[PDB]
DNA sequence: GCTCCCAGCTCCCTGCTGGCTCCGAGTGGGTTCTGCCGCTCTCAATGG
RNA sequence: UAACCGGAGAGGGAACCCACU
DNA sequence: CCATTGAGAGCGGCGGAGCCAGCAGGGAGCTGGGAGC
């Protein structure tokens, strides 16, 4: 019964499928994507991707 | 019934003042998210008005 | 029942409410009012559409 | 009696070791030096003192927590710490059935007194 | 922060609620409830 | 000796593999001499509290 | 010796399984836990 | 024709159960 | 003054769910040696 703005949705269903691709909001999904070492260190796995 | 808050105290006259402007309880009524107010009248105060 | 979900909804979202906001956190609403992330590719072409 | 099997079979392993280093010197063995006291003496103390239900050389490995500091801060919280029962499955679980109010414990388990954390 | 704030709230068959949001943050191959609707 | 050599290094691949990471599969654990792993420095930036 | 047939060969992909990583914020208090034996060098007490 | 004093952030680590929202 | 040596003290030892990597089992189709000229 609740109700989310629709901006909130689209721009979760866009940065998904922003490259073309199935982008999972995993560690195997927004890690693969180039946004530079000291980013993705604070997600995950912390010393593999330095 | 028990619950604890935390207050930071901002350390600046550049920190305060955007904290003023940005954050301040009474700017934050209206939510983002669905887009209605966040606080509402609500106990004995809302019996006691109806 | 009620108990036993309280106890590992608590901890079960949590981690939802993290995976989703560094997916997203440099997301952001330019000057040319568009809607960029950290390595400036267009995401959204105006917020909201 | 799951401790006091672990250390009664160490100070049989000493005893061992300390008839060996003396009947191939040829010389005669003594047992009152090769009983080791500080086997049983401390191996209970330690574990009823920390909780960890093994030995201290593998602790990471043992239980935890079978052995609590006793709550008196009123003599109801003594009174059913004294009587409180335990199911080891571990935390980080997400399966519900252990945690479920079996039909099954019908005057056996008290089914309003559980803690309402994550145990 | 508008879609987890929400999720905390939550809970033939569809498997609807955090395991169903689980699902498609991660975009997962096998689903739990996967139909049609012919 | 140029075999005890060989068993050298393999130590010394040990101790130094375990500074650097002290989990490893399927190899044994540098622990102290209380009977504790050490914290490589690895772990000193892994998870939650690195 | 010529042209052309065929299994063995060569590489191709498709599929199962082992390995690795993650698992909510914060807070208070508590109690237990910094390796243990022993074999040589040194000091200055104490034997002649 | 006279009259006694002067120094200052100190400081600690690892592990476990219980509890609170 | 002379002196072997106990004692002091210090250092050398003694759970569960989900992605990629590896492998094995498995066809297309090439080329040398045979087949018929
Ligand atoms: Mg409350």
């Amino acid at each position: 019964g609740s109700y989310v703005n629709y901006r909130h949705l689209a721009l979760l269903c866009d940065t998904m499928t922003c490259r073309g691709h199935l982008m999972a909001i995993t560690r195997h999904g927004v890690n693969r994507q180039d946004t530079g070492p000291l980013m993705k260190c604070s997600f995950e796995e912390t010393v593999d991707v330095l | 019934d028990g619950d604890e808050m935390n207050l930071h105290l901002p350390q600046s006259l550049e920190t305060r003042a955007e904290i003023q402007e940005l954050a301040m309880v009474p700017r934050m009524i209206v939510t983002p998210q669905s887009n209605r107010p966040v606080m509402g009248i609500v106990q004995d105060t809302l019996t006691a008005v109806r | 029942e009620g108990l036993i979900d309280t106890a590992v909804k608590t901890a079960e979202t949590g981690y939802i409410q993290r995976r989703l906001i560094k997916s997203m956190e440099s997301v952001m609403v330019k000057y040319d009012a568009t809607v960029r992330n950290s390595i400036n590719q267009v995401v959204q072409l105006r917020y909201g559409e | 009696a799951f401790l006091f099997r672990g250390m009664f079979k160490n100070l049989l392993k000493e005893v061992r070791i300390y008839a060996q280093k003396f009947i191939d010197r040829g010389k005669d063995f003594n047992l009152e030096l090769a009983i080791k006291t500080r086997i049983i003496s401390d191996g209970l103390k330690y574990s009823l003192a920390t909780g960890n239900w093994g030995d201290q050389k593998k602790a990471h490995q043992a239980r935890a927590g079978v052995s609590q500091v006793l709550n008196r801060l009123t003599f109801a919280s003594t009174l059913s710490h004294l009587r409180r029962l335990n199911s080891p499955i571990g935390r980080d679980g997400k399966l519900a059935k252990p945690r479920q109010l079996h039909n099954t414990l019908w005057g056996m388990v008290c089914p309003a007194e559980t803690p309402e954390g994550h145990a | 922060q508008s879609l987890g704030e929400p999720a905390t709230q939550m809970t033939k068959n569809v498997t609807l609620g955090v395991p169903r949001l689980k699902e498609l943050i991660n975009i997962s191959k096998k689903p739990k409830t996967p139909s049609l609707t012919v | 000796a140029a075999h005890v050599i060989a068993e050298d290094v393999k130590l010394l691949q040990f101790h130094v593999a375990t500074m650097v990471d002290n989990e490893l599969p399927g190899l044994p654990r540098a622990m102290q001499k209380s009977g504790r792993p050490l914290k490589s420095l690895k772990q000193r930036l892994k998870g939650k509290e690195g």
